[PDB]
């Protein structure tokens, strides 16, 4: 409730009459001009801090607070005054020296007083970008002389901070202004500045420079100039994806224009036979311009300018155009790795994108692109595409588009295994990126497949471990690779299901998931913050002085992934992330690989075991006001389900203890769960105990275990099939296809030979005795190395 | 807040907290009403016959709903009476009086209304504030003192099971400035304070942190709040205007000692001692001064204090007034008559009384002293006098055994 | 156990947040490396104490090395100055007592002995 000012009069008075002395009334006059100012009544403030200033004339906040009734009213050299004695009573007070400083400059830039006030500021804040623009401002003014200085400044700003936007773009229009169009060019083209790509204002400099050099220039025929055409055509593509990105539909049409009209003017100095690198750029940079013009209609469709029905089939087209422009062919020229590695990995980020956006965009149709490619990779279908571009402003002739031959397109639809591999390139260029790898992975959920995320994480995070020994540790320095793949893991799934419940109303022709560049935030700023303090610790990207507020945030979080004390996730999470670490490790070759996997698919199964228990007893589970994964009532577990994820937690622990090497154990957790995947589970374990057995010379007693292990096979076996047969339904449920269970029952059967189909000893009756002791499954609490050498592990992975 | 409630006592079995809790909220409601009778029967001759919603209102902000009820009948507003008959324990009549309000705003009524009597209806609503269609603001604590707004809280603002925690940090909340609202609460201000006219001029939240509580909403912090801090609630500035009246703030320190409150610093406890004992010194009462320093805990500290006050205050002239104190001090007060001795020797020896500095300091147990007194300056005098009898009784008492 | 933890971790096409996961494990173990070689440095003795000879101490560190690359030797993070957080709670090594098979399937063992 704001104070009326009749309130505040009157608490005024009641608090003068109830005073015995002047100075009593003058003492509370601080208490006043704060009320006055909540109150906006500045007139009134000024005239109550006055009268207590006059008192207390030692009070700094007094005076700084009168500075600050002074600086609203726009008495600049009167706040100036105040905030200077405010600053002799108490020094202390760096940030007055700063609002001085720009008080001074903002009146009168020619003040003798700025210099000292902004040299006194650069003395008490080092390298703070406010002083750099105070001291542009004053030696901007300074003609010639201040020109040096300006540059020797800029010059120890960027040594300072090398990636800073503004001081750079200043310094190449510093070279400009002097008429040093060469050295504007040189500082272009350092290999530093490809950090300043994802700025439209940089790219668009760059652009403007290499344009302006070029017209300067025409007529040499310089080796220089198809270097900066080189990099002009780059600048160009990447100022058409940040506008794509940043910019409204008509800004991105403006963009693709002048590209188009760029690479236009490049086609004729490129005959096709020239390897050079201008060629190689210039067919990369036609790939990537097909790849945003697609982008562009889907960004006219999502913009409501045109149906998505519409502008499918012309985007497909355009994605089709840039999947299929050919990789450059890498010579690795030993010498200087940094110029033909970029081109490449622009060309995997470019098939990556296209070829998802292809599978994405036939929503599962065989003769899609085939349909595409009859209908639109014509003269007429190219005319179509103009049209929809840049509508009457451009003619077939005028436009790189129009003068292009479409006619030569392959009928590839994309295979998942190269996707896969341009996936693994494309990672490079992205630097671990949050929302290019959640848009990966979704992707690849869209396709029902899991994202191959371990090797995503392993190229990013070359040094971190696969797992840790203490999932009780919230310290940052124990963060494994397996933190980081249930991150990403949860981070997929809740973008998925936020996609969905935002798609319930949606165009039927509309993309599942929209382009990089128009696609919305997939992920909450939460895990953004999270997932940049981890990148930049780990790959000490940090920026110094900030490396303890980045841990802190790790700290907190990393409770929640590991599922400790509170974590308040919702189940659907930990049952995701069970699931996806069990599919992963059972999915691996390597012992240890399959060991770390399945140990830490039991740890959530056993942090989930208790959730469930709640939700059978109808108890809602708790909720964060502000969760790092947002919950989704849609997928909150039902009472019918618990079973069944209880059981998949018992197979999952009997899994683990299969990897262990307890056999025994892991037969007995399987029969008691009685599912199609555990029959499945003992009839693999069977199976393997009877090819462990199989050697060319056994004893007696070898060949009744051999033949008992192969019966016990075909028992399990035969109870899947007699179950598939009653609910064909479990073929879903089932961990491979039912014909290599029906491939593995004949074998077994062919193995068992023709004799002993009619002896049936009833393989059930004989196991009613061992009543209710609670298996503990208990992990090695760290008892020290006693070594005893007497049991070679007998389990070598064949 | 504290004391036996024979309530309480009428109960066989341990009471349940709950029981505890109610039965005290209850002493406390009655302790509000009670603090309140003398002004209200004060405003309610000042109101007459003719503002007698007015009068209505009074003593409904002092909990006689009865005493309201008649006096609305015997004015003939008989539709008040009617509500206010209805008021003891029905939540669905506030609720439907809450409904009431809102709907003679919406269609623009409550404009139409005395002031005085939407405010009954605010109050009896449980609304603090209620904003008219007309812009006006209606306050129903802003002619209450801290006790009857604190009251209005406790019985209309709050439901019948809250505590008295509860109803303070709503109060609290009264007279703070939030985002939400304006201050509609007064400030708990000490009596002495409380028609002190301090104009709260256009900054207040500076100012409250400079203002000294009433030690009565110090002791409902207290009760609230088992560590609230001793240091404010036991500074004389709470209770009088002159800041070295102790008489209060030690006895309620003792008692707040008895109830097992222990977090007071070494330091301000010694402060309090050593500032009510110089209060008693300076009113004559100095034999109590020596009890209020019997409290002080560390023993060095308060014998030193003791002996320092004898040593001032102690007469040699036997009146019967000094005797009186002597025997309370040696029989009540288990002070060791030695002590007692030894101050009246050294005033004796300031005096120049050799006769009664030797006296005082055999009666003492100082045989050296005494000893070195009577040989150097009695010895002499008395032989040559031939007063034999006079050092004698000096000589014979020092001349035992165990003093040789 | 950092030196498992990345590779598995390593997988020829990784994300971002799992390339920094596999960095940090491989920066972990050249720390405790590190402090192995300083410590057989101060006292030779120490070479009796260790599982493995020396030589396949300092052959692992610069295997490390090699995959680290050259571009992280001048940044050295406090390694030990940010885990001065929980007290004593006596870490009860507890063997399960035999409670009764609920099998719970959702954890495969992550563990292959590779």
């Amino acid at each position: 409730m704001r104070r009326s000012k009749a309130e505040i009069q009157r608490y005024v008075e009641n608090a003068q009459n109830s005073a015995s002395s002047p100075r009593e009334k003058s003492m509370k006059g601080f208490l006043f001009a704060r009320l006055y100012y909540e109150a906006k009544e500045y007139e009134l403030a000024k005239r109550s801090v006055s009268s207590y200033i006059s008192v207390q004339e030692r009070d700094p906040k007094a005076h700084r607070f009168l500075g600050q009734l002074f600086e609203i009213e726009g008495n600049v050299e009167k706040a100036v005054g105040c905030y200077k004695r405010s600053l002799e009573l108490n020094p202390t007070q760096k940030d007055l020296t700063l609002r001085i400083a720009e008080l001074i400059c903002t009146l009168n830039i020619k003040d003798g007083r700025a210099e000292y006030w902004v040299e006194r500021a650069s003395k008490l804040f080092p390298g703070s970008p406010e002083i750099y623009r105070l001291k542009e401002q004053l030696l901007s003014s300074q003609g010639e002389a201040g020109w040096n200085q300006l540059f020797d400044l800029i010059q120890a700003e960027l040594f300072a901070r090398p990636n800073d936007v503004y001081v750079n773009l200043k310094l190449v229009d510093l070279f400009l202004s002097n008429q040093r169009l060469e050295e504007a060019v040189l500082h272009c083209l350092k290999p530093e500045r490809r950090a300043l790509r994802t700025d439209i204002e940089w790219c668009s400099c760059v652009v403007r420079v290499f344009k302006e050099y070029l017209a300067s220039k025409q007529g040499q025929k310089n080796t220089n100039m198809r270097m900066i055409t080189k990099e002009l055509l780059l600048a160009q593509c990447d100022v058409v994806f940040l506008t794509l990105s940043k910019k409204d539909v008509q800004k991105s049409k403006e963009a693709l224009e002048r590209f188009d009209q760029a690479l236009l003017s490049v086609k004729q100095s490129v005959s096709g036979t020239d390897a050079s690198d201008l060629s190689v750029t210039f067919y990369e940079m036609r790939g990537h311009y097909y790849m945003h013009a697609g982008t562009l209609l889907l960004k006219m469709a999502q913009s409501c300018e045109v149906q998505w029905k519409a502008l499918i089939e012309p985007a497909a087209l355009c994605y089709l155009l840039a999947y299929q422009v050919p990789k450059p062919k890498s010579k690795p020229v030993k010498g200087d790795d940094n110029g033909q590695g970029f081109l490449e990995e622009l060309a995997f980020d470019r098939q990556s994108k296209s070829g998802h956006l292809l599978l994405t965009l036939s929503h599962g149709k065989q003769n899609f692109i085939s349909e595409i490619i009859e209908t639109f990779a014509n003269q007429c279908g190219q005319s179509i595409l103009l049209k929809f571009l840049f509508e009457d402003n451009l003619s077939m002739q005028d436009s790189f588009m129009g003068s292009d031959d479409i006619s030569y397109v392959e009928n590839r639809v994309p295979d998942l295994s190269e996707l896969s591999q341009h996936d693994n390139g494309s990672l490079r260029i992205h630097n671990g990126d949050l929302q290019h790898l959640t848009w990966l992975g979704l992707q690849w959920h869209f396709l029902s497949t899991l994202p191959p995320l371990r090797k995503w994480l392993k190229q990013i995070f070359p040094r971190v471990p696969q797992e840790t020994s203490r999932l009780e540790s919230n310290i940052p320095e124990s963060i494994c690779l397996l933190d980081l793949e249930v991150f990403l893991l949860a981070v997929v799934q809740t973008s998925y299901l936020q996609l969905q419940d935002n798609n319930t109303t949606a165009d039927p022709n509309r993309p599942r998931c929209l382009p990089l560049p128009i696609c919305k935030q997939l992920f909450t700023d939460r895990q953004r913050s999270w997932w940049d303090a981890v990148y930049s610790l780990i790959t000490k990207k940090a920026l110094p002085g900030t490396s303890a507020k980045l841990r802190s945030v790790i700290q907190h979080d990393l409770t929640t992934l590991r599922a400790q004390e509170k974590h308040g996730l919702q189940p659907a999470v930990l049952v995701n992330w069970a699931r996806g670490l069990h599919k992963t490790g059972y999915s691996l070759n390597s012992f240890y690989d399959q060991k770390e996997y399945m140990g830490r698919c039991v740890h959530y199964w056993k942090k989930l075991l208790p959730l469930l228990d709640l939700v059978k007893q109808k108890k809602s589970i708790p909720e964060p006001v502000d969760p790092l994964f947002k919950h989704f009532h849609n997928k909150d577990i039902k009472v019918s389900e618990v079973k069944d994820l209880e059981d998949e937690a018992c197979i999952a622990f009997a899994t683990l203890d299969l990897v262990d090497g307890k056999t025994e154990d892991a037969i007995i957790a399987f029969e008691s769960v009685k599912n199609v995947v555990a029959y499945w589970n003992l009839a693999l374990i069977y199976q393997r105990k009877a090819e462990e057995i199989e050697n060319d010379c056994l004893p007696a007693e070898e060949q009744e275990e051999f033949q008992e292990c192969l019966l016990k096979c075909k028992g399990f076996l035969k109870m899947i099939c007699d179950e598939y047969s009653a609910y064909p339904s479990i073929a879903t449920s089932l961990p491979v296809p039912v014909e290599t269970v029906f491939e593995m029952l004949d074998s077994v059967k062919q193995s068992l030979g023709e004799a002993m189909d009619d002896h049936s000893p009833a393989f059930m009756e004989n196991h009613s005795v061992l009543t209710t002791s609670a298996i503990k499954h208990s992990t090695p609490s760290p008892t020290k190395l006693t070594i005893s050498p007497s049991k070679s592990a007998r389990f070598s992975p064949k | 807040l504290w004391g036996q409630l024979k309530e309480l006592e009428a109960s066989l079995d341990e009471p349940n907290e709950y029981v505890r809790n109610l039965e005290r909220r209850k002493a406390f409601s009655h302790w509000l009403a009670h603090t309140a009778e003398e002004r209200i029967e004060e405003e309610v001759s000042l109101y007459g016959p003719e503002r007698h919603v007015e009068a209505v209102f009074s003593f409904l902000t002092g909990g006689r709903i009865s005493d309201a009820c008649r006096l609305a009948q015997k004015s003939g507003d008989h539709r008040l009476s009617l509500l206010l008959s209805q008021m003891v324990g029905s939540q669905e009549m506030r609720e439907l009086i809450s409904l009431q309000l809102v709907d003679w705003n919406k269609l623009q009524v409550d404009h139409y209304i005395q002031e005085e009597r939407l405010r009954v209806f605010c109050l009896l609503s449980g609304t603090p504030v209620w904003r008219s269609s007309d812009n006006r603001s209606i306050n129903v604590c802003s002619q209450l003192d801290w006790k009857r707004t604190l009251a209005v809280h406790l019985w209309y603002m709050l439901p019948p099971t809250a505590t008295i925690a509860q109803a303070l940090r709503l109060y609290e909340r009264a007279f703070q400035e939030h985002e939400e609202g304006e201050p509609y609460a007064c400030y708990p201000l000490p009596p002495y304070l409380e028609d002190c006219s301090i104009s709260l001029g256009d900054e207040p939240s500076a100012k409250f942190s400079s203002l000294q509580r009433d030690v009565c909403v110090h002791l409902l912090k207290l009760y609230s709040e088992r560590q609230y801090d001793l240091c404010q609630l036991l500074d004389p500035s709470s209770v009088t205007p002159d800041p070295l009246d102790y008489r209060l703030s030690w006895h309620l320190w003792m008692v707040l000692q008895a109830l097992n409150y222990t977090h007071l610093s070494e330091h301000r406890q010694g402060t309090l001692h050593a500032s009510y004992a110089a209060q008693l010194e300076n009113v004559g009462l100095w034999e109590w001064a020596i009890f209020v320093l019997l409290h002080i805990p560390h023993p060095h500290i308060r014998e030193a204090g003791v002996r320092e006050l004898l040593n001032r205050q102690c007469v040699v002239r036997e009146s019967p007034e000094s005797l009186a104190k002597e025997n309370f001090l040696i029989h009540r007060l288990c002070v060791p008559a030695q002590w007692v001795h030894e101050a009246k020797a050294i005033r004796s020896r300031r005096d120049g009384d050799r006769h009664k500095e030797a006296l005082y300091l055999l009666k003492g147990h100082q045989w050296n002293p005494c000893h070195k007194l009577v040989t150097r300056h009695l010895a002499a005098d008395a032989v040559i006098n031939e007063n034999y009898r006079y050092l004698q009784s000096f000589l014979g008492e020092l001349s035992n055994p165990e003093h040789c």
